[PDB]
């Protein structure tokens, strides 16, 4: 938030099924309910990260935390045929 | 610092007074860098979370917590009525009490969805945790402090969130359980054991006595035995097209429409829609697709309307398919007029009822003795069954029809449809016994007529679980005539009158019975 | 400086050992010369705690009077005759020696029988501390033996844990679930009597006296304890329940309790004594008593809910309404079988959660280069081969006693034991596969009423068998009026009591040749 100069910075989390607490806290970062009361280990002051965009992307959808399924939408990517991957590789 | 204050506002019990008073010294003297240091504020910070003593005011009005449970859910009527005994317990004793409730059935049911109505019409608080996958006792009854790392398990992180001593926990899934937790679970749903429950990490015990406890899971056959002893199970039932269709227009609609943002002036569902998602595009015995479907079409009907597209969008079964795409299950039965060689059956499983055909015919030509080969991922109990099936319907043609060497000559394949799923029970006994006769005779089966109901050797027709589910499968699949074991009757008899209504039902006692309804 | 003589007035009141008392002074000595900041300061700061918290030489004032010991046993349970018997014998030993003693009891049966709260009965007439281990699902050693203080956290085990918190010596200790346990090498210094009395653990390094300790384990089978770890125990069985015990139980305990726990009242819900006949008889099968604690508090909950809700302002409950109560009859039906076919025999075996009734069915597969058997019905090995001997010693007794009988030899016969889905198992049906298969053969239906068990041999020698009360139980339910048994069973079958065996005609038998006279 402060190398972005931002309050509504857009937030991508890469392979959440690869995470080992952080979970909780990544969770309670995930509840609206209680971003806006968001508080750290350094600052004795909370901030209001209410008004952030989350999306997470994962191999699988098998992640540890069972708590991050029923909280996140299942959008799934799809492959791509020869000829799709020929225009993409010229442009 | 500020953790003497957080219990001033809490009733401590002694036991862990002593425990935080002597930790928090501890600390005050230690220096403020070294690793105890950090294992001592952690503790600590555990000890001083969990809110000691602080009840949730519960609401002992019984007509209010009536309306509240009926507004919310359709039909339930058994959950209802428990919670109803609940509270007019609870006004007896004259103070707040605790039980442990089961709620099993098919998924997309509603269960757990009930639970969160209960604790709103409770005003209890509310958490869900899953053990689906728990494998070992420590997740759920936490680390010691000396390995690194440690956790204080899931019911103290629950006490801690819920800030409450009688919340409402709901323990998702327990059916399935890893190779031990269910020790655990047991340790902590034992009544006795519930007042003094000590948690590995938290070392000071806390009491459990006053929360309440909701179990939920598909099938109660995998659920641990001295589990199932400590908990009172509570059926949910499926749902007929009927019951899919007002649970729908109440509340599915409404909650995705105010989900998607939109309102009833530019999205309308129109019930003929809702009748095709049912009949067609959802093949399930709970709501968990027909949800997803009517998400879908609300989250492409505003995204019309916010292009310009168009103002307000009318779901019509004609531009539906612009919505959904094409149908999907087209077809009700795979076998409208069944074949003299096969029998239409009924099937119950983790995932509600369900619907099976038995299929036979000749390997080889007719003109040493027969067989009976038999396919389709069928397990140890359903093939000891095949060849009883096979041994008395060889016995009851002998009899009925002496003359006909079908059975003891001719060789014979057994198949049951969708090859890929496997398949168990003894309930199909009877049906294997239909399908052989009737492709020994020659002759169809009524074209509308299913059955189950384990066969013994001597012919003598016995009881099968699952009855509700099979009906309600059997229903929706479009029978009119249904056969039972006769020691079924208390149990298809519970079912509500619209449920059995159209379906001529019969209870037999012996195949004999079976034969003379079948032809 | 202080800390120093708040350790020291710990050991005003106990009597420290020398042994013990060396370390704790040594320590003592040593924690002056260390500064408050320092990590082997707060180590050592622990230490001290842990030692001076374990109470050396403080014993619970036991009462020794057997009088009201009984008088407090009765007033928590029905019928445990052994374990009550075991534990005046205790307070008797005790008595006479003139000082406290330990033990180790292992009180094992089937689920719900009170083995948990016969202990903490025991525990207050003994006027002891009582404390709970839980060992199921155990599986690291750490939780009684602990680490070594030289890690960052440290144990000294849940023993010590439980010296602590009971403030004696001479508790009373519940060790449960010792079959379902991960790890065992550590129990057997724990309640090993040789070593018992100096068990040494990882983080005090100093042994203490667990001599005194009563140690109460529970087990619901035995087999599954170590060899090692169930020679150091005394087993003392709990047996199930008959319908009559379960009724007085119930008429006497549950229902008391229940009302207590849903708040009524008795002139509010009255449960009449034939409605907990009923609901023992056909709601419920078991050789515990939980699920009839289940029933009973449906019942009192639905006339807690018509009580509230003003429906009546009394509710009495009859066997004309139970069912708006509690539903219809789970379990109605008593026999498969009323008139027996000639080729089903009725038998008895020792199923889980008591014994019942299993009927052997035979039919021919074929009409009319041996004849051959089939069995189904989920058995066992043991039982597959029982039906083996069991159709040799048909075939070998056909042919010496109708010898133009050609029956056996040729023809094919499949064997079916119904209920397919259950799995059985043992050798307790060889007799009644042979009276199945000689009654097929013989075309001769068997005494209608008749019930047997009994393991035979190639030669037809019957061989005793296990579970002869709870087939005895089974058999007087269904209604049979005679009974088959091996002869050395019978001062298995006349142990029982008088009101179990009184309706029974029971023969004893050394060989087949006088069960096919019994049955025909
Ligand atoms: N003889 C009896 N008299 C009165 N109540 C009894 C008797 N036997 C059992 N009960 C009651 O039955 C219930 C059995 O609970 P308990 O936990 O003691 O059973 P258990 O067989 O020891 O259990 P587990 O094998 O699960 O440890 C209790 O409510 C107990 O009071
Ligand atoms: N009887 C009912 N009344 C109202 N809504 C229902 C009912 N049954 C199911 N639902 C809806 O179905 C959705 C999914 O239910 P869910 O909680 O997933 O059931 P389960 O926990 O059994 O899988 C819920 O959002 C709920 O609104
Ligand atoms: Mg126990």
């Amino acid at each position: 938030l402060k190398k972005t100069k931002t309050e509504n910075p857009l937030i991508l989390i890469d392979e959440v099924d690869k995470i080992g607490d952080p979970s909780s806290a990544l969770l309670e970062l995930l509840d609206p309910e209680q971003n806006a009361n968001f508080l750290d280990h350094y600052l004795d002051v909370p901030v209001d990260l209410s008004k952030v965009l989350f999306i997470c992307t994962a191999n699988v959808t098998d992640t540890i935390p069972e708590p991050l399924r029923d909280r996140m939408e299942m959008i799934n990517v799809s492959g791509y045929v020869a000829q799709e991957k020929l225009a993409i590789a010229e442009r | 610092e500020k953790f003497r204050e957080r219990l001033k506002e809490l009733v401590v019990p002694k036991h862990v007074m002593d425990v935080v008073d002597e930790e928090l010294s501890k600390l005050g003297l230690l220096d403020n860098h070294s690793s105890e240091f950090n294992v001592t504020r952690n503790y600590l910070d555990w000890l001083t979370s969990i809110p000691w003593g602080k009840y949730s005011n519960e609401n002992l009005d019984l007509a209010r917590a009536q309306a509240v449970l009926e507004e919310d859910h359709y039909g339930m009527e058994d959950v209802k009525k428990r919670i109803l005994e609940f509270i007019a317990v609870s006004q007896l004793r004259g103070s707040t009490q605790g039980k442990i409730l089961c709620f099993y059935g098919p998924p997309g049911v509603g269960k757990t969805s009930i639970a969160r109505s209960i604790a709103r019409a409770l005003n209890r608080e509310y958490f869900r945790f899953s053990v689906g996958g728990m494998t070992d006792v420590a997740e759920i009854k936490g680390h010691r402090r000396t390995y690194v790392g440690a956790m204080p398990g899931k019911i103290i992180q629950c006490l801690k969130k819920t800030k409450t001593e009688n919340p409402l926990i709901l323990i998702d899934e327990v059916d399935k359980i890893g190779r031990d937790p269910s020790s655990a679970l047991l340790e902590l749903l034992d009544p006795e054991q519930n007042a003094n429950f000590l948690d590995h990490y938290l070392d000071v015990p806390v009491d459990l006595s006053k929360v309440l406890f909701i179990c939920t899971a598909n099938v109660t056959d995998t659920i641990p035995e001295p589990l199932r002893d400590r908990m009172e199970m509570i059926n949910v039932s499926g749902y007929v097209a009927q019951e899919k269709l007002a649970i729908a227009e109440r509340y599915l609609v409404p909650q995705a429409r105010a989900l998607c943002g939109l309102d009833e002036s530019k999205a309308k569902l129109s019930s003929d829609v809702l009748t095709l998602l049912i009949k067609q595009y959802c093949r399930e015995s709970g709501v968990r697709n027909l949800q997803k479907q009517v998400e879908k079409v609300l989250r492409k009907s505003a995204y019309k309307i916010v292009s310009g597209e168009a103002e307000s969008v009318e779901v019509t079964p004609e531009n539906l398919q612009d919505f959904v795409g094409k149908p999907v299950f087209t077809v009700e039965r795979m076998y409208d007029v069944t074949p003299p060689g096969v029998v239409m059956g009924l099937a119950w499983t983790a995932m509600g009822g369900s619907t099976l055909f038995v299929e036979t015919s000749l390997r080889r030509p007719q003109d040493k003795d027969g067989s009976l080969e038999v396919t389709g991922q069928l397990g140890e109990v359903m093939k000891e069954s095949a060849r009883i099936a096979y041994t008395f319907a060889r016995a009851f043609l002998m009899q009925h029809a002496p003359a006909n060497d079908y059975l003891v000559t001719s060789h014979i394949h057994l198949h049951v449809p969708e090859g890929a799923t496997p398949k168990d029970g003894p309930s199909a006994g009877c049906t294997i016994v239909t399908a052989l006769l009737s492709l020994a005779m020659g002759r169809p089966v009524r074209q509308n007529l299913a059955m189950t109901g384990e066969v013994s050797l001597t012919g003598k027709i016995l009881p099968v679980g699952g009855i509700k589910e099979k009906t309600i499968a059997a229903k929706r699949a479009g029978v009119t005539c249904i056969v039972l074991p006769a020691e079924n009757k208390k149990d298809f008899y519970d079912l509500a009158a619209f449920i059995t209504e159209g379906l001529e039902v019969h209870f037999v006692e012996h195949y004999r019975e079976i034969f003379d309804i079948a032809f």
